[PDB]
């Protein structure tokens, strides 16, 4: 199967045509993305097969092939890019200040951009280009709109 | 069965569609992963 670093769509037959239910993040052999995307369902790749490794339904995360491998942390300051796959349309980069989820564990960037849910799980990146977390788990907001947080994992 | 097709490289691109505001939200995670409004 396809190993190459980089960004990937999230496809299902399950529904009419083609559906694309989320994104991922393919680094260092292991394959990224949110836990409401698989179900920690096996993935195909070409006639390659990807089994999960790691999951969390809480973190809403899910590693395949390998241990979650994205280290980089949102700085608190900088503004970053949201690289969005929306269904049917090509990568976009979309540049954003994230605000603050507030919670009793702690504070989480957030990012205020309103995509389908197919694009849950299109990463969040730094100025060095690191993925910084995942877009696609948040909140629905008194004006309608979505705010994700930057969600990420622990590398042990 | 969920298969995935390769959408580009994972790069910073100067002069990007700058947009999105700030917001400031206190939330709640709750065992199944879904975040809330708390207000
Ligand atoms: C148009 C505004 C909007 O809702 N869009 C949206 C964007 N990114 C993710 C979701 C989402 O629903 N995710 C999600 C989280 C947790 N559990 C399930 C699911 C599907 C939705």
């Amino acid at each position: 199967g396809e190993t190459t670093d980089g960004v990937y769509r999230v496809m299902t037959r399950r529904l009419l045509g083609s559906t694309q239910v989320g994104v991922g993040v393919m680094q260092e052999g292991v394959f990224h993305t949110m836990w409401h995307v698989t179900k920690g369902a096996a993935l195909r790749s070409g006639e390659g097969r990807l089994d999960p490794y790691w999951g969390d339904v809480k973190q809403d995360l899910v590693s395949y092939c390998g241990p979650w491998k994205l280290d980089a942390a949102w700085d608190g300051l900088s503004e970053v890019q949201l690289l969005a796959v929306p269904p049917g349309e090509r990568a976009k980069n979309i540049q954003t200040l994230p605000g603050i989820f507030k919670t009793k564990d702690g504070d989480i960037g957030a990012v205020a951009l309103d995509y389908p849910a197919g694009t849950s799980g299109s990463p969040i990146l730094d100025k060095c280009g690191r993925v910084i977390g995942l877009y696609g788990n948040g909140v629905v907001i008194k004006n309608g709109s979505y705010v994700s947080a930057i969600t990420q994992g622990k590398r042990e | 069965d969920m298969y995935i097709e390769r959408a580009g490289d994972i790069t910073w691109e100067k002069d990007a569609e700058v947009t999105g505001n700030s917001p400031r939200l206190d939330v709640a995670l709750d065992e199944s992963g879904d975040f809330s409004l708390v207000e």
